[PDB]
C-alpha cells in the first residue's frame, strides 16, 4: 500500500550540507504516524536520525540534533533531511521509514505503545569526500567456447572507473531476472569503483536472444545501454 | 417471580457499561430492585466521572422488559476507525480488556476521519444509550489518537443536545491511569433518534439497552 | 538505556535459535526486529511482543521477561541467514528511538559446492581507449572462504589486482570478482593469463589468451 521514495544527490562536500527528499504514495504525510530518517554507515549497523509526526512535529536524535532538519510538504505529500556541517563519518545509506503513533503516558490503548519500521525505502547512497564525480565507462563481456560449459553459458558488462556510490544494472529494461547476478562493486587503488553484471544463460540461445545491460549512474547523470555481441 | 437484581462485587456503572467482570448473569430480563454492596470493588476501570449516576441508578431500579442490541456492530460500522482499543486499567484474567457496551475508536493509517452514525428506535420501547468521552492527559497523546487537537463530540437527540470538548489535563495516577473518561447517557424515546458526530475522543457505543420501567 | 545485542550467532539448518536483545528501554515500549539482508534494506519480521507482520513466517516470533526482548526462529532455513536488529523507544526525555549493535546469524546448512569460474579477456572495445581489464568471476562455492591468485605467462604478478570480499548469491550461495588491471602493451606482449581460484584445498584454474 504505503510506497516510499528517496532522492538526493549522492555526493556531498565536506562540511557541506545534504539534502534529501522522501516522496510517499499511498499514504499522508500529514498524518499522526512518524515519518522517520535512517541511515547505515559502511559495515556498521543502523542509527536513527529522526523523524517528523504530522507536517510540523520532530524529534531528533541527541548525537545530531545540533545539526539536522526535517521538514514536511504536505502539498507534495513529501518530507524532507537537511544535514549541515557533514563529515566523513557521515557517509552512509540513508533510508526513510514509516513508524506508528505513540503515547507518551501510559493512559493508551496498548496498540500504541509500538516502535516499528514497517515501511522502509530503498534507501539512497551519500558519500561525503570532495571529489568530483565522474560518469562510468561501459565495455561488453563477449562469451565464447571457454564460457560455455556443456550447455551453460555466461556473458555481462564491465562498469569500470566510476564515482560514487552506486550504479545499478539491468538486462533489457527489466525483461531479465534468471542467472542475472551483478557483484559488489570494488574500491581501485585510484579512488573509482568497479563492477560488473553477468547473466548466467544456456548456449542454446546466442544466435537468437539478443542481450543489452542497462547501466544507470544518477549522480552524473549517466546512462548508458551497450550490446553484448559474441565476435569470431 | 420478582427477585431483586444481584450486582454481587459490581455497582451499576460497570452492571451497565459491560465491565469485563461485570458480565455475568447480567442478561436477566426483569426485576424489582437492585442490590449491590456498600462499596463496590468493580464498576468504572477507566478513572471518569458518571454523568447523573443517581438518575440512572433510579431509572433502572423497577424493569420490566430488559434485552440488549448491538446498536451499532463493532465489525460494520467504523470502516475507517480502530475498533480493537483495550486498555490495561480494565484488565481481565491478566489480559487488557474494555467495556463490552462501549468502544474506543482510535485513528487508522494516523488519520482521524469526522463520523455520523445515527439510530432510530423503532423498538416501541425505550433505549438506554451510553457513550464516553475520553481525556488524554497530554496533547501529545491526543494527536496520537485521535490526530486532530481540536476535537469535537457532538450527541443530539430529539429530548437531549450536548456537545463535548476534551480537557487535556495530567490527572492524578488512578489504576495507572492519568487520563480520564467520562460516562454519559441518554433514553431514547420510541421514534427518537440519536446522533453521534465527533472527530475524537469518542467513546463509541456498541450494546444499546431496550428496556422499559415497569413492576 | 541502550540496547545491546550479540554480534554474532550461528544455527544449523533446521535448528532454534533464540537473539537475546537487552536494555532498559523494553520497559516502557515493546520491542520489533527488523531483517536486513546484504544489499538490501531492511524488512520487519515482528511489530512487537510477538506480533508479525503480513508475509512473514510464523517460525518468527518475539517474546519479552523484563529488560530483555528475545527474536526466535524456529527451524531455521537459508535465507534466513542476514542481520537483526532490535528496536523501540526510550522511555525518558522526548523519547528517542533506540537501535540494537546488530547480529549476524549465520545458518551452516552445508549445500557444499566447487566454484564456478570465468575469466573475461578484455573488450576490443576497451583496447581502443588504451584500456585494458580481465574481469575473473567466481560465483556458486560454498563456504565463503576463498583465494584468488594471477598469473601471466605462467608467472604469479600481484600489481594492479582487486578482489571483492565473497558475498551471499540469490540463490543462497556466494560469489565473487577479481580484476586485473594491465596495461594494452601487456595483454599483447604476454602469451597468456590465467585467474586460480583456491577453495578448500582444491585449486580451479582458467586461463585465457590474445585471439
Ligand atoms: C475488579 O476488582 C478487583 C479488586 O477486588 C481488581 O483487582 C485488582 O487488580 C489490580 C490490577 O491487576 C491490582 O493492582 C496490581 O496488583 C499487583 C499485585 O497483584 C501489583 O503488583 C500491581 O503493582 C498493581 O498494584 C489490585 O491489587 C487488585 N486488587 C485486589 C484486591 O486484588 C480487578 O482488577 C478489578 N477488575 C476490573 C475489570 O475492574
Ligand atoms: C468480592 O468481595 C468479597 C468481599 O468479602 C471478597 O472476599 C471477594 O474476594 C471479592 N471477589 C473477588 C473475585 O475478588
Ligand atoms: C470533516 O473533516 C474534513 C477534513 O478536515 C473537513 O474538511 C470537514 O469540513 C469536516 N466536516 C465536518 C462535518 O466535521
Ligand atoms: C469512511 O470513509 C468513507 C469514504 O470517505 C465515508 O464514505 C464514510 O462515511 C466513512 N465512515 C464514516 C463512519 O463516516
Amino acid at each position: 500500500q504505503v510506497q516510499l521514495q528517496e532522492s538526493g544527490p549522492g555526493l556531498v562536500k565536506p562540511s557541506g550540507t545534504l539534502s534529501l527528499t522522501c516522496a510517499v504514495s499511498g499514504g499522508s504525510i500529514s498524518s499522526s504516524q512518524w515519518w522517520s530518517w535512517v541511515r547505515q554507515p559502511p559495515g556498521k549497523g543502523l542509527e536513527w536520525i529522526g523523524e517528523i509526526s504530522h507536517g510540523v512535529y520532530t524529534n531528533y536524535n541527541p548525537s545530531l540534533k545540533s545539526r539536522v532538519t526535517i521538514s514536511a510538504d504536505k502539498s507534495q505529500n513529501q518530507f524532507s533531511l537537511n544535514l549541515s556541517s557533514v563529515t566523513a563519518a557521515d557517509t552512509a545509506v540513508y533510508y526513510c521509514a514509516r513508524a506508528p503513533p505513540y503515547c507518551s503516558s501510559a493512559s493508551c490503548p496498548d496498540d500504541y505503545y509500538y516502535f516499528f519500521l514497517d515501511v522502509w525505502g530503498k534507501g539512497t547512497t551519500v558519500t561525503v569526500s570532495g571529489a568530483s564525480t565522474k560518469g562510468p565507462s561501459v565495455f561488453p563481456l563477449a562469451p565464447s567456447s571457454k564460457s560455455t560449459s556443456g550447455g551453460t553459458a555466461a556473458l555481462g558488462c564491465l562498469v569500470k572507473d566510476y564515482f560514487p556510490e552506486p550504479v545499478t544494472v539491468s538486462w533489457n529494461s527489466g525483461a531479465l531476472t534468471s542467472g542475472v547476478h551483478t557483484f559488489p562493486a570494488v574500491l581501485q587503488s585510484s579512488g573509482l569503483y568497479s563492477l560488473s553484471s553477468v547473466v548466467t544463460v544456456p548456449s542454446s540461445s546466442l544466435g537468437t536472444q539478443t542481450y543489452i545491460c542497462n547501466v544507470n549512474h544518477k549522480p552524473s547523470n549517466t546512462k548508458v545501454d551497450k550490446r553484448v555481441e559474441p565476435k569470431s | 417471580a420478582s427477585a431483586p437484581l444481584q450486582l454481587g462485587n459490581c455497582s451499576v456503572a460497570g452492571w451497565i457499561l459491560g465491565n469485563p467482570e461485570c458480565e455475568l448473569l447480567i442478561s436477566r430480563e426483569s426485576w424489582s430492585y437492585i442490590v449491590e454492596k456498600p462499596n463496590p470493588e468493580n464498576g468504572t476501570c477507566y478513572p471518569g466521572h458518571f454523568a447523573d449516576y443517581e438518575e440512572l441508578r433510579e431509572q433502572l431500579s423497577s424493569v420490566s422488559s430488559f434485552e440488549r442490541f448491538e446498536i451499532f456492530p463493532k465489525e460494520s460500522s467504523w470502516p475507517n476507525h480502530t475498533t480493537t482499543g483495550v486498555s490495561a486499567s480494565c484488565s481481565h484474567n491478566g489480559e487488557s480488556s474494555f467495556y463490552k457496551n462501549l468502544l474506543w475508536l482510535t485513528g487508522k493509517n494516523g488519520l482521524y476521519p469526522n463520523l455520523s452514525k445515527s439510530y432510530a428506535n423503532n423498538k416501541e420501547k425505550e433505549v438506554l444509550v451510553l457513550w464516553g468521552v475520553h481525556h488524554p492527559p497530554n496533547i501529545g497523546d491526543q494527536r496520537a489518537l485521535y490526530h486532530t487537537e481540536n476535537a469535537y463530540v457532538s450527541v443530539v437527540s430529539s429530548h437531549y443536545s450536548r456537545k463535548f470538548t476534551p480537557e487535556i489535563a495530567k490527572r492524578p495516577k488512578v489504576r495507572d491511569q492519568e487520563g480520564r473518561i467520562n460516562y454519559y447517557w441518554t433514553l431514547l424515546e420510541p421514534g427518537d433518534t440519536i446522533i453521534f458526530e465527533a472527530n475524537g475522543n469518542l467513546i463509541a457505543p456498541r450494546y444499546a439497552f431496550a428496556l422499559s420501567r415497569g413492576f | 538505556s541502550e540496547l545491546t545485542q550479540d554480534p554474532a550467532v550461528s544455527v544449523a539448518l533446521g535448528q532454534t535459535v533464540r537473539i537475546t536483545c537487552q536494555g532498559d528501554s523494553l520497559r516502557g515500549y515493546y520491542a520489533s526486529w527488523h531483517q536486513q539482508k546484504p544489499g538490501q534494506a531492511p524488512v520487519l519480521v515482528i511489530y512487537g511482543k510477538n506480533n508479525r507482520p503480513s508475509g512473514i513466517p510464523d517460525r518468527f516470533s518475539g517474546s519479552r521477561s523484563g529488560n530483555t526482548a528475545s527474536l526466535t526462529i524456529t527451524g531455521a532455513q537459508a535465507e534466513d541467514e542476514a542481520d537483526y536488529y532490535c528496536a523501540s523507544r526510550d522511555s525518558s526525555g522526548n523519547h528517542p528511538v533506540v537501535f540494537g549493535g546488530g547480529t549476524k546469524l549465520t545458518v551452516l546448512g552445508q549445500p557444499k559446492g566447487a566454484p564456478s569460474v570465468t575469466l573475461f579477456p578484455p573488450s576490443s572495445e576497451e583496447l581502443q581507449a588504451n584500456k585494458a581489464t580481465l574481469v575473473c568471476l567466481i560465483s556458486d562455492f560454498y563456504p565463503g572462504a576463498v583465494t584468488v591468485a594471477w598469473k601471466a605467462d605462467s608467472s604469479p604478478v600481484k600489481a594492479g589486482v582487486e578482489t571483492t570480499t565473497p558475498s551471499k548469491q540469490s540463490n543462497n550461495k556466494y560469489a565473487a570478482s577479481s580484476y586485473l588491471s594491465l596495461t594494452p602493451e601487456q595483454w599483447k606482449s604476454h602469451r597468456s593469463y590465467s585467474c586460480q581460484v583456491t577453495h578448500e584445498g582444491s585449486t580451479v584454474e582458467k586461463t585465457v589468451a590474445p585471439t
